[PDB]
């Protein structure tokens, strides 16, 4: 976006924080948030506030603007942590709170519940964490320590003996060849039966008839390909297939 | 068919008087029985998974064909609607273009 | 005081307690949000919380406070997060991801890790090692694996572990040095439990009372399985085409865990299989061939996990079996009243 | 009519409905007689132009150019009884396989399609050669050609199960 | 155009057949009841898989 | 009882189809003794060489009561093969891809993933019951690539899922 | 995600009753199969309604 637009959304974050404060302590105490519905809407509001403040603090090129944003982002995140802990206390101790109904009512998605990870938790310490990892790896190579275990694999078992493997491969291959011989014999028998039927009927397959059958099959195959491609295009047009990304 | 899952109370006393040669024979027999059960369980799991696949697939293919047809029709007539939106958007776009080209004149 | 902090760091790295954190993310733990968890509370059914909710709660409890010194000074100070669940459910993955995202030192004081290291009275020494290093170079996290065995005091089950030194050797020093922490120090203690219900009677109280926040992280549901399967294939560098029967695969893989399916997919996907994936995408019978050698999680383990959940204080108060366990309840009052009424 | 349609399984009915509705774009429940052959071929059948015209005359008696789903279903019930088999297709190919060596030259097969029988257009033959002579060696293995034209038509789930 | 729910208000009444005791009744009727229950379970599984897809 | 009955029925139908496939003449209900070894294996089972010799000897003994030398009757072949399948001896049931992959790893201790076709030829022809050169060439037409390397994984999968209905 | 009813401990060995040889099974066996089929149908219906909502 435009840098002036990002400054505008930072200003909007400031007004949203002010409005959240005012809603928390309105001039009418009866309008103050009393139930979990209002407090959870307020919590979602701080969630989006900290989301966009976090994005802004990431993306601004202005040093002093980001320095001012750092306090706002830290304070908003800490406030949201306070709100989360307090709502868990008021939710009979359940650390997990269900907001799908409220999100649907307010026209928001479950992705809002996914609290983003601030990037400045790592980016600001790039060189320092680089040196720390360098020290870790230097100590690792000095002391010859083994890292975490890799992804586990089905322990199929130790390989069988050489002679036993030879024997069972021999039976397996004889069985496979027997099946192949049976399939070939079946195909040959079908061919012989069809040719004998044609001979008995007195119908010999001429070149013209063979060409007609082959061209019908080719037309069917090519038309199937074209139908599948046009159906794919209709899928991606009316919304049934993802178009191949360019 | 003796149920190996039920440990008989008193079988530990028999192992006390078992000789080394008999212990090795019993251990080998137990290992062979355990491997046979494991392979049978592996075969049964593969068969059960395949059958649960097919029964699920038996419903799956026909139901998916029907679903594809029904929502194909539904969002076909949905795609019909957005053409009118394109028409209107292009109408105001061309009107604005005509107005602004006149200003340049 | 006469030992340099850098020397302590080097020795901790050498002993396998302090290890380099792998580069993984919390979003590697796939899943779909529970689309009627609230409807289940409406119907008076306590749902297994969605893994999206689990990630949200874990982030808010640990990552956001630990990330900033200013925040951690004033936010609700959470010192212990309890992650208990079945095998291969992703506890290690979540721990590593949180540690990497927080950029914290990682001190592994798991009993299996520390077996054969600092035997005897030096069990008290390793704790001071780790605590001083963590305080000096915050942020830092101390990791415990199979935490149900640290607080155990039964001798039979301790010896059944086949350990030259009992796993409960670190219990007293862990408890003593835990109370020395304060907000703003950016030092955390994280434990992963497979059978948290193992602690019984006297050990059960000392077990439950030590972790502040109880995080129930369950198995993925149908949509979450449909998300996890292609994600696991992509993690193992495989891919399933658009026409893959993912719905039937998820339905027949109902009951399988994320890590268990990851292990099965790793076994199924070989280098030649990856090379020929373009020539032949993975088929469900091909998956089932490997999956037959894979045993799913027994219903008894899940039911015991549910009983431990019910024993956790929040829904323990919910189910009307126990009064709210306030920290101000001095033990002994219940026993004295019952024992003083039969001497007249 | 009902007796003929009773031979149809519900899966076959659903597949025929999908094929019909693919070219029933307007949703009125009918498809044109020109797209009728295309719907014929979408289901794995390989009707000739003469057969298509004959069945158009048989069913489209009113001559409106459109044939509806029940007539489609009875036509399917009539014509799947005589579906051309892979053995018959291979017997057709061995007629032009003069040497009996298992392959027919690409140019020879192109001339066969462009000169004998229902003449295939030059672009159709180009696609035929491109999808048959995949390696581009100028030789068409008609056995594998029969195999891949039969593939995608006759119940690939059956081939999956027959492993 | 998902099918209207004017089938459920009749299938609910149609699925409530003979929820009484089976004590002392015959092996034959037990077999037919097992068959009907198998059919009901198969239909429920079919519809579940349908709308799950 | 009903499940045993229809298991027997499907076994009988499979054996009948196998015999009809190798029937010498259409309707003659006779299969040549030299074609019996392939017909026995066509029933979805792969008994060992000793078991095949035993089956051939049993069929010859049963045919001794008849005058058709060198040919096996449909009833006797059905009885023998259906007996073998019905009693469900573990030798007839086929191995899985897991055990096939286990055994195929014996000849590749280095874990290269491939086995030399020429060396595997000599191993097969000199160990166990001697494999014949014709079937050896047939099998290296399938398993051996252009480099002479036998990538044992796909061949094991083929030997697992070659006709394995589940 | 069908609700995990407490009491399904004994259904694990009952859901494995073979659909074969219904004839010849005693009255108690047929009653047990009837109960198993009813429980499986209820589970499938709950699972279907879960997808519905």
């Amino acid at each position: 976006m435009a840098n002036v637009t990002y400054d505008i959304m930072w200003r909007e974050a400031m007004m949203e924080l002010l409005d959240q404060l005012e809603a928390e302590n309105p001039e009418d105490p009866a309008l103050a948030p009393k139930d979990l519905s209002e407090w959870a809407c307020i919590y979602i509001k701080y969630l989006q506030i900290m989301r966009k403040l976090e994005t802004a603090y990431d993306q601004m090129v202005h040093p002093q603007k980001r320095q001012d944003m750092r306090k706002a982002l830290e304070a908003c995140i800490g406030r949201m942590l306070e709100i989360r802990h307090w709502m868990v206390k008021l939710n009979r101790g359940l650390d997990f709170i269900n907001l799908d109904d409220i999100l649907v009512d307010l026209k928001l998605g479950p992705e809002v519940l996914e609290v983003p990870v601030p990037k400045y938790f790592i980016e600001d310490r790039a060189k320092e964490l680089d040196d720390r990892d360098k020290f870790l790896e230097a100590l690792i190579e000095k002391y010859n320590v083994k890292g975490p275990a890799a992804s586990p694999i089905i322990r199929i078992g130790a390989p069988l003996g050489e002679d036993e493997a030879i024997l069972m491969i021999q039976k397996n291959e004889r069985g496979r060849q027997a099946r192949e011989r049976a399939r070939l014999a079946a195909i040959t028998k079908r061919q012989r039966q069809i040719e004998d039927r044609r001979v008995r009927l007195g119908v010999t397959l001429s070149h013209e008839e063979a060409a007609r059958k082959i061209q019908a099959a080719i037309r069917g195959f090519l038309w199937r390909r074209r139908i599948k491609k046009e159906a794919d295009k209709e899928l991606m047009f009316i919304g049934m297939k993802p178009k191949p990304r360019d | 068919m003796v149920k190996a899952g039920k440990k008989v109370k008193g079988a530990s006393k028999v192992r006390e008087n078992e000789t080394e040669e008999e212990k090795k024979i019993r251990l080998e027999m137990e290992a062979l029985a355990a491997d046979e059960a494991e392979r049978k369980a592996q075969e049964a799991a593969r068969v059960a998974l395949r059958e649960r696949q097919l029964r699920e697939q038996r419903y799956a293919h026909l139901n998916g064909i029907k679903i594809h047809n029904q929502w194909r029709k539904i969002m076909r007539m949905a795609k019909v609607e957005e053409l009118r939106r394109e028409i209107e958007i292009l109408s105001q776009n061309h009107e604005r273009e005509v107005d602004r080209k006149d200003a340049i004149m | 005081a006469d030992r340099s902090i850098e020397s302590l760091f080097a020795e901790l790295v050498s002993n396998g307690i302090l290890q380099q954190c792998p580069h993984v993310h919390v979003r590697d733990y796939l899943g779909s949000s529970s689309f009627m968890a609230a409807t289940l509370e409406k119907a008076n059914i306590i749902p297994d919380p969605s893994m999206a909710q689990v990630r949200q709660a874990l982030t808010e409890y640990a990552i956001l406070p630990l990330g900033s010194q200013f925040i951690h000074e004033r936010a609700p100070h959470t010192k212990s997060l309890l992650l208990y669940g079945a095998e291969k459910t992703g506890k290690t993955l979540m721990a590593q991801s949180i540690a990497n995202l927080s950029g914290s030192n990682f001190f592994d004081i798991s009993p299996r890790n520390t077996d054969g290291k600092y035997p005897g009275k030096n069990v008290g020494m390793m704790v001071h090692m780790v605590f001083k290093v963590a305080r000096t170079m915050a942020p830092s996290v101390v990791y415990i694996d199979e935490a149900e065995k640290v607080f155990l005091t039964d001798k039979k089950k301790l010896k059944e572990f086949g350990s030259q030194e009992p796993f409960s050797r670190i219990k007293k020093e862990l408890l003593k040095e835990a109370k020395t922490l304060a907000p703003g120090e950016r030092v955390l203690v994280l434990g992963n439990s497979r059978e948290p219900y193992l602690c019984a009677k006297k050990d059960e109280k000392a077990f439950m009372g030590f972790w502040s926040k109880h995080v129930f992280m369950p198995l993925p549901d149908y949509a979450s399985r449909r998300i996890v399967w292609p994600g696991l294939f992509e993690r193992h560098q495989g891919r399933l085409t658009y026409e893959f029967d993912l719905s039937t695969l998820a339905h027949i893989s109902d009951g399988y865990s994320a890590g268990q399916l990851d292990m099965a997919v790793h076994s199924l996907l070989t280098k030649r299989r990856i090379e020929r994936l373009r020539a032949a995408p993975v088929d469900i019978p091909e998956i089932l061939q490997w999956l037959c050698k894979v045993e799913p999680v027994s219903r008894e383990v899940d039911e015991a996990l549910r009983k431990f959940m019910d024993k956790t204080p929040a829904m323990a108060v919910l189910k009307g079996g126990g009064k709210p366990g306030t920290a101000g309840s001095k033990p002994g009052t219940a026993d004295k009243k019952k024992k003083g009424g039969k001497k007249k | 009519m009902a007796a003929n349609t009773e031979q149809l399984t519900e899966e076959q009915i659903a597949e025929f409905k999908e094929a019909f509705a693919l070219f029933d774009k307007d949703g009125d429940g009918t498809i044109t007689t020109k797209e009728l052959g295309t719907v014929m071929r979408s289901l794995g059948q390989n009707p000739t132009e003469a057969e298509l015209q004959d069945m158009i005359s048989e069913v489209d008696a009113d001559g409106n150019g459109t044939i509806d789903f029940p007539e489609f279903l009875m036509l399917m019930a009539r014509k799947m009884k005589e579906t051309d088999h892979e053995d018959e297709l291979r017997e057709a190919f061995k007629v032009f396989d003069k040497d009996g060596n298992g392959f027919i030259s690409a140019a020879e097969l192109r001339h066969v399609m462009t000169n004998l029988g229902e003449k295939l257009s030059e672009e159709e033959v180009d696609e035929m050669i491109r999808e048959a002579d995949v390696d581009g060696d100028g030789q068409v293995n008609y056995e594998e050609f029969v195999r891949m034209m039969t593939s995608g038509a006759t119940d690939d789930k059956d081939k999956k199960g027959h492993k | 155009m998902a099918p209207k729910k004017k089938g459920t208000k009749k299938e609910s009444k149609k699925d409530a057949v003979a929820t009484g005791d089976i004590e002392g009744a015959s092996v034959e009727e037990l077999n037919q009841k097992i068959g009907t229950l198998e059919k009901e379970k198969n239909k429920e599984e079919e519809y579940r898989n349908y709308m799950q897809l | 009882m009903s499940k045993l009955n229809d298991k027997h029925e499907r076994v009988r139908a499979r054996v009948r189809e196998a015999f009809i496939l190798f029937e010498h003449k259409e309707g003659s209900r006779l299969v040549d003794f030299k074609d019996v070894p392939t017909a026995v294996r066509a029933c979805g089972v792969n008994p060992t060489a000793v078991q095949m010799t035993h089956i051939l000897d049993q069929l010859a003994a049963l045919n001794a009561e008849t005058d058709a030398t060198g040919y096996v009757g449909l009833e006797n072949f059905e009885l023998v093969v259906c007996n073998f399948l019905i009693q469900q001896e573990a030798s007839l049931f086929r191995d899985d891809y897991h055990t096939l992959l286990r055994a195929f790893r014996a000849f590749d201790p280095d874990g290269r993933g491939f086995i030399d076709a020429e060396s595997f030829k000599s191993l097969l022809t000199g160990k166990g019951e001697a494999l014949s050169e014709d079937e050896l060439a047939k099998m290296m037409t399938v398993a051996a690539d252009g480099e002479g390397k036998i990538w044992y994984e796909d061949y094991a999968q083929r030997l697992a899922n070659d006709g394995r209905t589940i």
